[PDB]
């Protein structure tokens, strides 16, 4: 749901596609190093 | 269908927001039916322009004998015309490189909120 | 921690603070004559509500919202702040 | 408008109901298109079906109005969903020299299409694709402004 | 062979019952499930039907927050889409 | 009459009603009034438990304090090690709520758990349906799995 | 919130009583509003397997209106099981023999075709008339507004109306 | 009347913007019942037979009631789990 | 037999997608 208004802004149809909330890291070490990249 | 659809006019121009002058130079497809019980010259068409998996992008050239393929199998693709906003990308910046359902393939992807 | 008498634990700790002893209400109700009643009593405390309770009869409902108010005083709300084990000092 | 006093008659012309005045749409030939009610009255609206019938509930001739055809029908399907439904107790039937009524109980009826005496039961309702459909409504009104998604279902 | 189908068949359900108990949920506070969604949409939501559930049944004072504010979204979704777009976008309808 | 007065009828008048939006000036008054109201509160820490949203793989998990997740893959982290989530969209509070628009800054919100356990998911069978299916046609899954506790929940009047 | 988990338990699942008014109001809408109320259906945690329906309570039933000319259109058909036992009759001697009968069938249908329909049938409560017993109002939790606005008549509208009103035509 | 939807039910429910602009802020504190809008607590102080009774009071079916036999008796599990 | 609202409207919106197809087929 949603598909049409998100293409309307430009975003992905599905909030699975290209995002920041997908693209990004979604989580880091607590010592501060970094995560390493996600495979997919 | 008369050869005036692919004959553009002023009209059609503005309502996709198309150049009559300096035609786009690539075709953005991809599949949207699948080619079963479909006739073999569907299929292989299909199979050339290597649209195998559905809703997957591919680039293709605006040529005369691309533009043919194309219209053979019309009625399974969506056509949109690629556009370098800032350009082809370079060697350095083509990991930073991203294409917008928009059409638009920008050479820098920066991760910050449109907004 | 076993409490018994709840109400009369909650008078105990409102005189000690000069508080004035809640009056019981029936806030809401619902299948009264079925073998299934329902009864919310609230506990009006200078005509405010302090605690409410849900109950089967009036009496449960008030014992209910005896022990709720007993939680609040000690400051055991439901929503208090958790206790923290990750600490290392 | 002339009423008959009664042997020798007399007939006098007396006080007729006068349009108010300032029609909001000037320029209407019809009374109904001058207040721009075209689309937007409905059987319910009885204040407007009563000027235009009789005080029994009997129909106004289309020429005494003056209003046009297409808005007689509406308005003469309108007082007969309201008659059928009980909604114009002012208006009813006169009865013949002291008849009562039946007596029997009255069903509560609206959007009645036809009489509710002249419908003949619906004994098979059909199957899937053999379902009979129930008429609501009149065609009469198809034009009336819908404030739904979809257009208003006639058969039900 | 009977549980190798469920498997596929046994997430949509899932998503079935998360879906219908939302709506029960905005439907207790007045406001349909249809509605719910596409506010929140305009809003770049993106919590899941799953998530939705639990908010209602243990933040019951948050979801009518969330309740408020579509509601408040989807009048002011109302008045632009009457506007269309000449008016400025709305305080909670600003992106 | 007005010129083009319809008077109300049922089909007159629409069944929705038309509602009047508030003055936007007085709005942000309300809006930022609000807002110092609540930074007040969030610097007075008037707050007990709270919930955090927060999207994980493919999935969103409403977290708590000591709250136990498991992660149907593994993860490379040694149990025992504290990490951070960094996809917070909402978080709770007794009285109040934030939401991300449409995640949460960085330094608002940091949100820690450690890793517990390392395993595999219970046996999954599969067996395709087929004429003359075979008693060996059939397989088993086992999926990777981790586990997760969550650690603490930190914010701060950065509003 | 901080309740006691057993009273907490008893209070969300617990049942409520409604009231409903069928006068001048069609069945069928009240069926589809009584079905989501019988079933349950109105609560957040809805569950098929919790048992949560609630108690729905119908009056004026006599008084109900049908669209249209379903009142002698609409045909009811049973069957005893028996030879010659098929049995058709119209809404309107079917209202006129039990002025309750349609309302029940309405729902019947309505609610799902499993065990638990009858269960929930027995939950339902209908009264030909305003008439109520007062143990079952003392029940009653809340009534439910009349699903279809009922137009007004002639005499119902007021004299300031009339007033407003404008006379289109002049006789 | 800066709130879309009635406050006077479950929470005063307040909606806010941060300065920044990308978050948003609720303030719901609960509200309670007024004195006056409360009623104050109420002052004053066989085996077939057996089923409809039974049946009655709770308004289950009557089949509920009746016994079943050795064989799924048995196959009942007597340990139903339960975690904290 | 007549035809659900939802199979008239998906045809109107592919046959209308395959027109843009055609005009940038047209340069
Ligand atoms: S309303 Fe204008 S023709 Fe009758």
């Amino acid at each position: 749901a949603g598909g049409q208004w998100r293409l309307q802004q430009g975003l992905a149809a599905n909030p699975s596609g290209y995002g920041p909330l997908t693209e990004l890291p979604d989580w880091s070490f607590a010592d501060g190093r970094p995560a390493p990249p996600m495979k997919g | 269908i008369p050869d005036k659809v692919f004959q553009p006019k002023p009209e059609d121009h503005e309502k996709y927001g198309g150049d009559p002058q300096n035609p786009h130079k690539l075709h953005i497809v991809t599949r949207i039916r699948s080619t079963k019980r479909r006739p073999y010259w569907e299929k292989d068409t299909i199979k050339m322009l290597g649209l195998q998996k559905a809703h997957s992008p591919q680039i293709h050239k605006n040529i005369p004998s691309v533009n043919a393929k194309l219209k053979v199998v019309k009625h399974l693709i969506r056509i949109q015309p690629l556009k370098l906003p800032q350009g082809l990308p370079t060697e350095e910046t083509m990991s930073s490189t991203c294409l917008k359902s928009t059409g638009e393939l920008v050479v820098q992807w920066h991760l910050k909120p449109v907004e | 921690w076993t409490v018994v008498n709840p109400m009369g634990l909650l008078v105990e700790e409102l005189k000690k603070r000069n508080i004035s002893a809640p009056e019981s209400r029936l806030t809401r109700q619902s299948g009264s004559t079925t073998a299934l009643p329902l009864y919310f009593v609230g506990l009006y405390c200078d005509r405010k509500l302090i605690a409410e309770g849900p109950g089967e009869t009036v009496l449960v409902a008030e014992e209910e919202a005896a022990r709720v108010a007993l939680r609040k005083l000690y400051g055991f709300t439901e929503n208090r702040r958790p206790w923290d084990y990750s600490k290392p000092k | 408008l002339r009423e008959v006093v009664k042997t020798v008659i007399e007939g006098r012309i007396t006080e007729t109901p006068k349009a108010t005045p300032d029609p909001p749409n000037p320029s209407g030939q019809c009374p109904i298109c001058r207040w721009n009610l075209k689309h937007k009255y409905t059987y319910e609206d009885v204040l407007l079906l009563s000027q235009f019938i009789r005080p029994y509930g009997g129909m106004l001739p289309r020429r005494v109005t003056g209003l046009c055809r297409e808005e007689h029908r509406k308005i003469e399907e309108c007082v007969k969903m309201a008659h059928r439904a009980g909604l114009l107790p002012n208006h009813r039937p006169q009865l013949p020299e002291g008849c009562l009524p039946k007596d029997k109980p009255k069903l509560n009826r609206y959007l009645t299409r036809w009489a509710p005496k002249s419908v003949k039961p619906i004994y098979k309702k059909g199957h899937r694709w053999n379902k009979v459909g129930m008429a609501v409504g009149s065609p009469l009104l198809k034009d009336n402004v819908c404030y739904s998604r979809r257009p208003l279902k006639m058969m039900h | 062979v009977k549980c190798t189908k469920a498997r596929r068949l046994k997430k949509r359900n899932l998503r079935t019952l998360w879906i219908n108990r939302i709506t029960a949920a905005s439907q207790e506070h007045g406001l349909k499930y249809p509605a719910f969604i596409v506010n929140l949409i305009k809003c770049q939501v993106e919590l899941n039907r799953k998530v939705l559930v639990d908010l209602a049944i243990y933040e019951p004072k948050t979801f009518k927050s969330l309740a408020a504010l579509a509601k408040r979204r989807q009048q002011e979704g109302f008045a632009a889409a009457l506007g269309d777009g000449k008016e400025p976008e709305g305080i909670f309808s600003r992106v | 009459y007005p010129q083009g007065y319809v008077p109300k009828t049922s089909l007159s008048s629409p069944p929705w009603q038309e509602v009047v939006l508030p003055d936007p000036v007085e709005e942000t008054r309300h809006h930022a009034e609000v807002v110092k109201r609540v930074n007040e509160l969030i610097a007075t820490g008037q707050y007990g438990r709270l919930f955090a949203v927060v999207h994980f793989a493919s999935h969103q998990w409403k977290v708590t304090a000591e709250d136990l997740i498991l992660i149907e893959n593994e993860l490379d982290i040694k149990c025992g090690e504290r990490i951070r989530l960094e996809k917070v969209l909402l978080v709770g509070a007794d009285n109040f709520t934030l939401l991300g628009k449409p995640l949460l800054r960085k330094e608002l919100v940091r949100v820690e758990a450690t890793v517990i356990e390392k395993t595999e998911s219970w046996p999954k069978i599969n067996m395709k349906f087929r004429k003359r299916k075979n008693f060996r046609k059939k397989k088993i899954i086992v999926n990777p799995q981790t586990i997760l506790r969550i650690n603490t929940i930190e914010i701060a009047p950065r509003l | 919130s901080s309740f006691s988990r057993a009273p907490q338990q008893w209070a969300t699942f617990a049942r409520m009583w409604y009231l409903l008014d069928g006068k001048m109001q069609p069945p069928g809408k009240l069926a589809v509003i009584a079905s989501n109320k019988l079933q349950g259906l109105n609560k957040p945690v809805y569950h098929q397997l919790s048992d949560c329906g609630d108690h729905v309570v119908i009056i004026n039933t006599r008084h109900i209106a049908f669209s249209g000319n379903k009142w002698e259109q609409k045909v009811y058909s049973s069957h005893t099981g028996y030879p010659g036992g098929f049995r058709q009759v119209t809404a309107a001697q079917l209202h006129r023999k039990d002025p309750v009968a349609i309302v029940k069938l309405a729902i019947y249908g309505m609610l799902p075709k499993n065990l638990h329909r009858r269960t929930m049938m027995q939950r339902l409560h209908l009264f030909p008339d305003e008439d109520i017993p007062e143990d079952i109002l003392k029940n009653l939790v809340e009534e439910l507004p009349q699903p279809r606005r009922v137009p007004k008549r002639l005499d119902e509208y007021t004299q300031e109306e009339i007033e407003a009103f404008p006379r289109v035509w002049t006789p | 009347t800066y709130s879309s939807l009635p406050d006077d039910y479950n929470c005063q429910v307040d909606l806010a913007l941060t300065a920044d602009g990308r978050t948003i802020v609720c303030y719901h504190p609960s509200v309670d019942i007024p004195y006056e809008h409360t009623k104050p607590i109420p002052q004053p102080d066989e085996q077939g037979p057996m089923i409809e009774q039974l049946s009655k009071v709770f308004y289950t079916t009557k089949h509920r009631w009746y016994p079943h036999g050795q064989y799924h008796n048995r196959r009942k599990k007597l340990n139903p789990p339960r975690d904290r | 037999r007549t035809v659900s609202f939802q199979a008239k409207e998906s045809m109107i919106r592919r046959l209308e997608v395959e027109a843009e197809n055609h005009y940038w087929l047209s340069m």
